[PDB]
RNA sequence: AACCAGGAUGUUGGCUUAGAAGCAGCCACCAUUUAAAGAGUGCGUAAUAGCUCACUGGUGCCGUCGGUUCCACAUAGGAGAG
RNA sequence: UAGCUCAGAGAGCGCCUGCUUUGCACGCAGGAGG
């Protein structure tokens, strides 16, 4: 995302706002990331720099996120420096993701002195680095690089500054003069060509499909600086540029400053991230018991198919019984009409009496019977867990971050992991009534068992995995009733569903029957389908 | 203290495994002499490594057995590169 | 001496073995069974039966188990299975004085009250109570 | 104590059970005719029958190459095969 | 004695999985930290 384009658009910005700014507090609040307080125009506001590998940046910036406990131990350098120093230049150093602070200070008898401050934004390696501006020494660097990396540069205290490589591509007609008709994934062709630019920019400057007027109006549109600070959603995925975007499918929001851009862009970043990772890691290990459980049952559902038919051991019991008048001890075979007239030849032990033939078999069907009740609770244990997890994967699929942080406490509660009020999320419905809901399973069920009397009507998806929603106490009109169907539809056992019907009861049901069962009885349903975000 | 031991703890090298490897191609001098992985190696004395090409000129400052990343670089000075 | 439904008497199950045993064919009798009981098979008759050395088979119905009229007029399934640690059902004294007026010419119970009392102990058995 | 005689009726109490009828288990343990007789003391039965007894009257090291049966008391020599 | 090797409760590191990927084995977050 970050981009040369992006970098002049910066150079610039903050030269509007930081041009001879006194440096009046720096703290290093996050491991790769860097504040410093400018006064400047009369005013006392905060610059960013970033180096850490996916979300590296130069940023002026509102939010007063955290300020350290700690003095870490490149920022303590940047306080003895150039804290209270004088903010003399900003410069795009030939364009390509690289910012030049030149910065004027005094030594600890008041010489007059001068530091240039090298943030690179170059992606996974970006870097921040200091240097006394005559003698070209680094005094430090926010990452230190041993030589035996055997790149072109060494980053050392005390060691000269140098800029990274230029890669042979021309600063910005000629690129249709390279360019080879044999090409396509062009966006490869473009970023090889020209410096300063990104294959999303060149990506999306490909879809204006040749292409020099394209080419020649944004790098113009750039350098006049006519771009408008943008934000994309595009499905899941969301991205950032100082540029319209010519053809991408998203959706799109605007600003008045590219800091605002910067900020609304990662200032939920690092939640949205550890969140996700965490909640795919439960939903990974939520799928590895799910399939184990399913699989529990195909191995006992196959495994039954070899139990004896105990209902002809049960009859021949009785068969024999009845018939056992007639028989003699020691016959291999009794043939006896069942009580339709067919005659079944049973076999006989030839030793036992025929009393103790019929035993026999009352034995035999005894055993059938008990390991078929064996085996079937088996299958109704691995069953509740099967039904249980196709349940917490409907809520986890579609919780908020905030309803994660439940669920997982009721599974360590569970024993498959290791380790106060609220319980509710509400929106808006209709006739102006308000409606609560909980996406995990623990919350619903103190929602439901508690929001409302035994009296009241409320309700959830008829499919078989849903989340429990309901107007407080309500006996609302029609239009609620028709409003609900909206909120169950947004989580229900399928996602953007067609057809799939809502149910609603009076809550002397919906009490309790694994967690998060209920008891159906005193109930209705209506056919229904899934809904835009005007179902808050 | 041991070259390869100061080299990995120094984070001159990311493995000590190929700490032991480089010298042990002999592409370590110390005090300009050629230097074994086993080598005593003490503040005041010069290294000499052949990282392909580049060969680094190093002096060493200070001894630890542990240090945290950031400290690892205030071990040991450069003095020159050639290649 | 057999225990068997009103009706639907043939089938061999009960009463074949017992028949069996003393040689008579079940088909013979079973339909003169079915002739002489026509109340419904939800109600057990006990069945008195002698052969003859000469295979005359004879036989007569007595009438249904108390145990069974009172599980008719209590509305039960079953009875329970632990009286005074569950009860069942409660009934009105005159449908059990009913009871002792249809059972009387199968007890040895001289005065109505006394078979009263016997029919309600039979009920204290089974978890049934009494208004 | 012996001996003679009775030792019953609702009922196969309910439940449980293939069956479970005093006598596999559980729950109850009422009431009648009484001189007296348990909703039963031990045998017996597949369940019943059957014998009985209370009772009554009489008489280095980590990991899937990388990483520093019923029973408290257990024994056909004959369906046959011997 | 954190998964591992060690220091006193905190340094260094590996693996596996995700993320990030215009720049020459250069990171980051999660399995998790006793």
């Amino acid at each position: 995302s970050f981009d040369g384009m992006f970098t002049y658009g910066m150079t610039h910005e903050l030269n509007e706002k930081i041009m001879g700014g006194r440096i009046t507090k720096i703290h290093q609040p996050y491991k790769h990331d860097v504040i410093f307080h400018i006064r400047a125009k009369g005013k006392n506001q905060k610059l960013l720099l970033s180096a850490h590998p996916s979300y590296s940046r130069v940023h002026i910036t509102a939010q007063a996120y955290e300020n350290p406990s700690e003095p870490p131990m490149f920022c303590m350098l940047l306080r003895k420096h150039i804290e209270g120093g004088f903010i003399e230049k900003i410069e795009q150093a030939g364009l390509d993701r690289i910012m030049i602070f030149h910065i004027k200070s005094r030594n600890e008898i008041g010489d007059e002195t001068v530091r240039k401050l090298y943030v690179e934004i170059m992606g996974r390696h970006s870097n921040i680095i200091l240097t006394d501006a005559a003698e070209n020494v680094i005094i430090d660097g926010l990452k230190h690089l041993s030589p035996s990396m055997n790149s072109y540069r060494t980053v050392l205290p005390g060691q000269d500054y140098k800029l990274p490589p230029a890669q042979d591509k021309i600063s910005p007609d000629d690129i249709l003069r390279h360019l080879s008709f044999q090409e396509g994934r062009l966006d490869k062709q473009i970023v090889d060509h020209f410096s300063g630019v990104s294959p999303l920019f060149a990506k999306e400057a490909v879809h204006r499909a040749t292409l020099p007027k394209a080419l020649l109006a944004l790098f113009a549109e750039v350098k006049e600086h006519r771009f408008i600070p943008n934000i994309t959603t595009v499905n899941g995925k969301e991205y950032f540029y100082l540029l319209e975007l010519t053809h991408l499918k998203g959706e799109a929001r605007r600003f008045d400053s590219l800091s605002e851009l910067l900020d609304r862009f990662y200032f939920g970043k690092a939640e949205r991230d550890r969140v996700k990772q965490q909640a795919q890691d439960l939903e990974r290990f939520v799928v590895n018991e799910r399939k184990k459980n399913a699989n529990k049952i195909k191995k006992l559902e196959k495994t039954l198919e070899y139990s004896e038919n105990a209902k002809e051991f049960q009859l021949y019991g009785e068969l024999l019984t009845a018939n056992l008048y007639m028989l003699k001890k020691g016959d291999k075979q009794a043939e006896v009409i069942n009580y339709e007239s067919p005659t079944i030849t049973i076999p006989l032990n030839p030793n036992k009496t025929p009393s103790e033939n019929a035993q026999a078999y009352f034995t035999k069907y005894q055993k059938a019977k008990n390991s078929v009740a064996v085996v079937e609770e088996q299958i109704r244990l691995a069953q509740e867990e099967i039904e249980y997890f196709d349940q917490l994967i409907q809520q986890l699929s579609s919780a908020s971050p905030r309803d994660i942080s439940e669920i997982r406490e009721e599974l360590v509660e569970g024993k498959y992991l290791r380790p106060h009020n609220p319980v509710l999320e509400t929106y808006e419905s209709t006739s102006g009534l308000t409606i609560l809901v909980g996406k995990n399973n623990r919350q619903n069920e103190y929602l439901t068992t508690r929001v409302a009397a035994r009296d009241d009507i409320w309700l959830h998806t008829k499919d078989i995995p849903g989340s429990h929603v309901v107007i407080r106490s309500s006996e609302p009109d029609e239009q609620t009733i028709m409003e609900a169907a909206t909120i169950a539809a947004y989580f229900s056992k399928a996602k953007d569903s067609s057809s799939v019907p809502v149910d609603y009861t009076k809550i002397r049901h919906v009490k309790k029957p694994k967690p998060g069962f209920v008891t159906y009885d005193s109930q209705h349903t209506v056919f229904v389908t899934p809904d835009a975000d005007t179902v808050i | 203290m041991r070259l390869d031991k100061f080299l990995k703890v120094s984070r001159l090298i990311k493995r000590r495994t190929l700490a032991k490897e480089v010298a042990d191609q002999g592409r370590i001098s110390i005090n300009g002499n050629q230097a074994k992985a086993s080598s005593d190696v003490k503040p005041g004395d010069e290294l000499t490594v052949r990282f392909g090409q580049k060969l680094v000129t190093v002096q060493v400052n200070e001894l630890k057995d542990t240090t945290k990343k950031e400290e690892a670089a205030n071990m040991y000075t450069i003095l020159k590169e050639e290649k | 001496k057999l225990q068997i439904p009103a009706g639907k008497a043939n089938p061999a199950p009960p009463v074949g073995p017992a028949l069996g045993q003393a040689g008579v064919n079940i088909m013979g009798f079973c339909k003169e069974f079915n002739a002489r009981t026509a109340d419904q098979a939800g109600l057990i008759i006990p069945v008195e039966i002698s052969v003859y050395e000469d295979r005359s088979f004879t036989f007569i119905t007595k009438t249904p188990p108390a145990a069974v009229l009172l599980k008719k007029a209590a509305g039960i399934e079953s009875g329970s299975g632990e009286p005074n640690r569950n009860k069942v059902a409660t009934v009105k004294r005159d449908k059990v004085r009913e009871i002792a007026e249809t059972k009387m010419p199968d007890l040895n119970a001289a005065d109505v009250e006394a078979a009263m009392r016997m029919v309600e102990g039979t009920a204290r058995s089974m978890g049934i109570v009494i208004e």
